[PDB]
């Protein structure tokens, strides 16, 4: 197949794709938007 | 009235002699007779060398792996030397001259019959390595413009950075890491072999933490 | 048997649907009020030992 | 189906571990109970084997703990008895 | 190359937050595990297949009782991604001789000593 | 065209024969080596 290093982003195994989709960064969400409160 | 602030003074920065970029030769003075394999690992993962400023305050930072060859070297050196100010800015290399020999077989050749003759030389570069550094009694905006110009023409992703810019990026990366709100981390799962994920992952992923894919680096990956 | 009753005992099936709707409303009220007090009447599962 | 059954602690599959499965299907019309069903007999045998294994494992763990405690006590007593053999006279006077 | 994976021991060190999340008491831990296979050994390495065979979890969703001792714990750590581990709790005492016949595992892990079929 | 030839030797199967704690009889080879290790 391909080498471990390539020029075309080398689409991943579906398990790895699910892992990356599940381990994404989630920013914190304040209870009330900062602009609304005084 | 508009309030005014003191200008950042430059009384503690001295430009060195020969402020322009040194010529870079395509091939080493002593050519390598023995041909080496394509150890593609020298562009994989984060850079362990030339990651921090030494004398200047601005630089070109690589955000991905790749090979620099003589055309790239000439492009960056010519653009920098024709776009900088010798009396107030100095530029210094941070990548060695091309030393890795790339061999190619003759055109229209079938597979087999030994390796090919050495054709040219390249400089491997990893993500996170400074390629050219800049210093002097100048602000960042002009150098940022005409250095992003050069960085857009590199074989990999690149940016124009400063000391404060790079420090800010690193602190924001740490802040994102600590305030990440989901409880499932690539590092945790990979190191604990959760779900048996090591059958899909790589032995390098334990240290790459999911932030590196081949010669590509994801700065938003956490 | 649910389809059997739906075809041949429509009264019984209407009673079953009414009971399911009552339980659904009780579940909504429970999700609103955490019980407090009666946690519903067609709730209160029967325990076995 | 039922996952709420698990929250009630009731065998998410309603076809095991409950009266609907373990009660006799039928009995004679005059009142005499029916012979036990084959699935119920097999489930009873498996349950007995599981309980006996639980008892055996617990007893083996307790015996191992007691043996370790006894070994530690015996070693301590033997070393303490080794301690007291002193008849010093070289630096007595 | 794909190899066996050794897990750092810092993974198997619970925090007070974990002791609050789950009902386990770090003092007087549970004697016995209930282990249940919930994932096939197909597309898994032969050593994991063998470990499942040794642990006796060849049949999926069938509970098996094991000791809470380091040897079997390492055995379970090898295949921890294919199984479910719960503590075995005894509401009453251990099964006696005259109550050994009428028992039930009674999921949530409570091995009940008396098993009637009547409502409370 | 493949100027290199010759390097086709098999492994010598050299190393430790009896490891630490192994019971050994007189004359048994413990380890076969070159370039003392
Ligand atoms: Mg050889
Ligand atoms: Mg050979
Ligand atoms: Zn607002």
């Amino acid at each position: 197949g391909s080498k471990a290093v390539t020029r075309h982003r080398r689409v991943m195994h579906f398990q790895r794709q699910k892992l990356m989709a599940v381990t994404e960064y989630i920013p914190p969400k304040p209870a009330i938007h900062p602009s609304c409160l005084p | 009235v508009k309030t005014l602030l003191p200008v950042p003074s430059f009384e503690d920065v001295s430009i060195p002699e020969k402020p322009k970029l040194r010529f870079i030769e395509r091939a080493p003075l002593v050519p390598k007779v023995r041909r080496e394999p394509k150890n593609l690992s020298d562009i994989r993962g984060p850079s362990t060398e030339a990651t921090e400023f030494t004398e200047g305050n601005f630089a070109i930072l690589a955000l991905g792996g790749g090979y620099l060859h003589w055309g790239h070297f000439e492009m960056m050196r010519l653009t920098i030397n024709r776009s900088m100010d010798p009396k107030n800015m100095f530029a210094i290399w941070r990548v060695p001259a091309p030393f890795k020999p790339i061999t190619r077989k003759s055109v229209g050749h079938r597979m087999g019959g030994g390796k090919g003759a050495i054709d040219h030389y390249v400089t491997p570069v990893k993500a996170g390595r400074l390629v050219v550094e800049m210093g002097g009694r100048c602000e960042f905006e002009e150098v940022q413009g005409f250095l992003d110009q050069v960085a857009h023409k590199l074989p990999f992703a690149a940016k124009a950075v400063s000391r404060g810019t790079l420090e800010k990026m690193r602190k924001d990366q740490e802040e994102r890491e600590r305030n990440n709100q989901n409880p499932w981390t690539f590092e945790r799962i990979a190191t604990a072999n959760m779900l048996g994920i090591r059958k899909v992952l790589s032995p390098y992923d334990l240290t790459h933490k999911g932030k590196y894919w081949g010669k590509f680096y994801m700065p938003k990956r956490v | 048997v649910l389809a059997d009753l739906a075809i041949y005992e429509p009264k019984t099936f209407k009673s079953l649907a009414a009971l399911a709707s009552r339980r659904r409303h009780e579940g909504f009220a429970a999700a609103l009020g955490d019980g407090k007090e009666p946690e519903g009447i067609f709730s209160r599962v029967v325990q076995y030992h | 189906g039922g996952q709420w059954r698990l929250q009630q602690g009731l065998a998410a599959n309603p076809s095991g571990y409950g009266p609907l499965t373990e009660l006799p299907d039928w009995s004679y019309a005059d009142g005499r109970p029916a012979p036990p069903m084959k699935g119920q007999l097999r489930r009873k045998a498996e349950r007995e084997t599981f309980a006996r294994r639980v008892v055996l494992l617990s007893q083996e763990m307790d015996a191992g703990l007691q043996a370790w405690q006894l070994r530690q006590q015996k070693l301590q007593e033997e070393q303490r008895k080794q301690e007291n053999a002193l008849k010093p006279k070289g630096a007595s006077l | 190359k794909f190899t066996r994976s050794r897990i750092p021991e810092k993974v198997f060190q619970a925090s007070p937050e974990d002791h609050e999340k789950y009902g386990g008491d770090p003092q007087n831990p549970h004697k016995l595990h209930i282990v249940t296979r919930i994932k096939s050994t197909r597309r898994r390495p032969y050593w994991e297949k063998d470990i499942i065979k040794m642990l006796g979890l060849e049949k999926a969703h069938t509970p098996q009782v094991h000791k809470n001792i380091p040897s079997v714990n390492a055995k379970l750590k090898v295949v921890k991604h294919l199984i479910r581990i719960k503590p075995l709790k005894l509401p009453q005492g251990l099964p006696a001789e005259e109550n050994m016949s009428n028992t039930c595992l009674k999921s949530t892990g409570e091995l009940v000593v008396q098993w009637h079929l009547k409502p409370v | 065209s493949s100027k290199n030839l010759g390097g086709k030797s098999s492994g010598r199967r050299q190393g430790i024969k009896k490891m630490e704690g192994h019971y050994v009889h007189a004359g048994n080879i413990i380890a076969t080596q070159r370039h003392f290790r």
